[PDB]
RNA sequence: UAGGAGCUAGCCGUCGAAGGUGGGACAAAUGAUUGGGGUGAAGUCGUAACAAGGUAGCCGUAUCGGAAGGUGCGGCUGGAU
RNA sequence: UGCAUUAGCUAGUUGGUAAGGUAACGGCUUACCAAGGCAACGAUGCAUAGCCGACCUGAGAGGGUGAUCGGCCACACUGGAACUGAGACACGGUCCAGACUCCUACGGGAGGCAGCAGUAGGGAAUCUUCCGCAAUGGGCGAAAGCCUGACGGAGCAACGCCGCGUGAGUGAUGAAGGUCUUCGGAUCGUAAAACUCUGUUAUUAGGGAAGAACAUAUGUGUAAGUAACUGUGCACAUCUUGACGGUACCUAAUCAGAAAGCCACGGCUAACUACGUGCCAGCAGCCGCGGUAAUACGUAGGUGGCAAGCGUUAUCCGGAAUUAUUGGGCGUAAAGCGCGCGUAGGCGGUUUUUUAAGUCUGAUGUGAAAGCCCACGGCUCAACCGUGGAGGGUCAUUGGAAACUGGAAAACUUGAGUGCAGAAGAGGAAAGUGGAAUUCCAUGUGUAGCGGUGAAAUGCGCAGAGAUAUGGAGGAACACCAGUGGCGAAGGCGACUUUCUGGUCUGUAACUGACGCUGAUGUGCGAAAGCGUGGGGAUCAAACAGGAUUAGAUACCCUGGUAGUCCACGCCGUAAACGAUGAGUGCUAAGUGUUAGGGGGUUUCCGCCCCUUAGUGCUGCAGCUAACGCAUUAAGCACUCCGCCUGG
RNA sequence: UAAGGAACUCGGCAAAAUGACCCCGUAACUUCGGGAGAAGGGGUGCUCUUUAGGGUUAACGCCCAGAAGAGCCGCAGUGAA
């Protein structure tokens, strides 16, 4: 009876985040996994990988750090939930620590991010501060 | 809260009472009721003049009177200054202005306005108190 | 002629504002006297509670005592042996 | 706009059926049909208030004012009815009715300041019983003319906005001078007498102005032209008048002329010292000063903040994220009913495909006048008025895109239910077996004490008081198995044997294909005591009693003893009903026992070690808070719903 | 019995006024029964239609009406008691 897959999705990843986990996976979807590629587009972990099982198989996530035993991943938030469903301007779209984090769009032109909906000229469904 | 229910139950802001509630009161003279004009002073006249002693260890007695102001309502205003013309029945204005350290006693009795002329014997708070500038 | 038709006029019944009371209802003001509360002075008496405060508390309840308190029955520790 | 401490609202109402009649519509009214329609999404009703633009401060999220200044609505002593008119149910029309006021020769006559001043009243207070229509603008008239109490000006007010002021190079740091002195002094103080000099304003005596240009007045004509020509729109160039006003302005003369006030000098906060003064006078934004040495009061010089204001009073906003969408908490601080169950409501697992509704974009129209972006123009600056796009980048007219939501078609099962194999019990309502005890009556028994006492006594004792046993009875429960045991949502559940069951849990997981959670309403339970009945007064025991103690009684001591007790028969609706933690789901250090089921290895003569489930417990990371303390039986890290809270 | 209406008187004593039937309405307070016929309002004759009641029903006709319309008369319609 959970309602927000995106977010205890991605707030299980800051769960192992703390504890400094390098192998954690998470459940598929036609989203959740394109939702995963466009982490690993950025490149911010090693690899996100392969769907396996019969439903929603775990698709790894592979944490990828900095050399001083750090961890790349300050922040990680889905602003949107079921009961509050937020939207984004192209116009005023901000930056996510002022030119330091990434911002994603949800729209019919595919899945997009900053960059890819800044060029682009559509908003979206803004999901993701994480810087 | 849930922004759900926050539509069902709004923010409701909170209210703040308003010290001096004499002096946000007028008077329907015609109908006996009741305005609300928010006077500076609004005049009255005298009933009783007295003194009162403050119940915080500082003491003095300081000089108050029970004025019954345009609509018809009895306070007790503390008089400041030092003589005064407030012997009985002065037709006077009256400010706001609480003095601490003393209950019930919230208004002042403004100086050589309506009735009363001011103190005489001052001459560093010269513009309170009634008197016109020297020379 | 002005008789019919109409009209002014005449009556005849439906609805009327206001009125008239009529009962109330509601609201406000006042009322010989009164009884709870607040402030001051605490004038006074007692010392209940805080020290296992000289005879641990606390709730629901019930009874007596002017009050403080007294007791009793269920429950709670937010208490010493 | 708010109130459920307004919930059931309407009955020509609710739909339709026919006549009206309106510029048109019909329940709008009238004859007909069913009770319908309206509702907790709070209809109904109450209370309050013209609305909007606009103002205003807010980072934005925006929301508070309406004197303003514009657009719309309503009103014209009150309440009705009509007329006329294109337009009225008519602010200086009519009639009716009412209430007030006025004149009278008493016969009847009249009037409606919320049109502009003025008067009274009330108020803290808010303009002259002002001028002129010159401009504009309107009315009927070709025009001229009248009406302008519209308007354009003057008055008056610092009430408020902007400039202007209250005017200078010198020369004694001491010329004459006191808020001090352990005075000698720097000093008010390059202040100043004693002078150079300038003339904002000001004094005051002479030019003077725009606006004040636009007509009709002043013929030739053209255009529709006309029988021809005034006429009318259209070129002159001839001439009209000005409240403000000779005010403003310019010249000169003029004297350095005639002008700033106010609160503290404590710490907040830059501006201090002496006289009284004795918690007095009095100050007082919070902390506070004064009791004979006050920097704080009151008295007086310096300065200070900044100028025609300064200060007080009251009123909205920021400061303030104490309403926390942005941007608040519910264990001990205020925030969970006593728990539930549950009606509505909200919000819901997982994975595919349709729409383009919601999303997000693109072509325009595109959002308001002083208010509002940017840059100029007009103001002597400026106060104060226009320009140019920006222009909406929000709304509409328009094209679309499906991951994610809305609807459309499927499945999976974790989650839940229906299966199967078993464990346990104090889980609720009914029938038995027996024990032990306080009370009684009797035997035996006996006679001086028995009971009760912190201290003794009341009492109960000569009837045998109790005693004492095979054995006689009653009231009521039933130590032992008894536990950080188990079951129940919670109040709770205890000798058991049985009846009817609830429900817990494990394991296999067979199946339905999320069948869920909150949970307003509602319904229950609801501990104890209290309102009462029948067993109750056996024991216990409020209330009452007795004895003394104790300095004090009947209190701490003691019993007797009433209902109430016990239970059944009716409830009331309350507890620290608290795990002081609402309920459902994901994830992050451990060890440690223990309750039930499944898993075993050795085996054990039923016991050792170990996997797992659900739990019962005890210690203990990261995270947490104000800390306590929590940390798999979270107050940690996330999601959904309800409820509650915001000083005492 | 004009006008007046308790001024009478120890005292509204006596008298006057109210009264039947039908229809509308009705308070405080309560032992929930009541109060209550509370108070307080309205109506009533005769003739004709009629649609129709009790139906006299056979049906309007046979009387009261179902009770609605339209009329007529008087100062007054349970016209007396």
């Amino acid at each position: 009876t959970m309602t927000d897959p995106i977010a205890d999705m991605l707030t299980r990843v800051r769960n192992a985040n703390m504890v400094r986990h390098e192998k954690l996976e998470l459940p598929a979807s036609n989203i959740k996994k394109e939702i995963a590629e466009i982490l690993k587009s950025e490149g911010f972990i090693k690899n996100v990988e392969y769907v396996e099982d019969d439903k929603q198989g775990v698709l790894r996530l592979f944490l990828k750090y900095g050399q001083n035993d750090e961890r790349v991943i300050t922040g990680l938030k889905r602003i949107s939930k079921p009961g509050l469903r937020v939207y984004a301007k192209a116009s005023e779209m901000p930056k996510v620590l002022n030119g330091l984090g990434i911002a994603l769009v949800s729209t019919s032109e595919g899945v997009i991010t900053d960059k890819e909906a800044r060029k682009r000229n559509v908003g979206g469904e803004i999901i993701a501060y994480v810087w | 809260p849930t922004i759900n229910q926050l539509v069902r139950k709004p923010r409701q802001s909170k209210i703040k009472k308003s010290d001096s509630p004499a002096l946000n009161k007028g008077f329907n003279s015609k109908k006996k009721k009741f305005t609300d004009l928010n006077s500076p002073q609004k005049r009255g006249v005298c009933t009783r003049v007295g003194t009162m002693t403050p119940k915080k260890p500082n003491s003095a007695l300081r000089k108050y009177a029970r004025v019954r102001l345009s609509n018809n309502i009895e306070i007790n205003a503390y008089i400041p200054g030092i003589g005064h013309n407030l012997q009985e029945h002065s037709v006077v204005l009256v400010r706001g202005g609480r003095v601490k350290d003393l209950p019930g006693v919230r208004y002042h009795i403004v100086r050589g306005a309506l009735d009363t002329s001011g103190v005489d014997g001052r001459r560093q708070g010269r513009s309170l108190y009634g008197t016109k500038k020297p020379k």
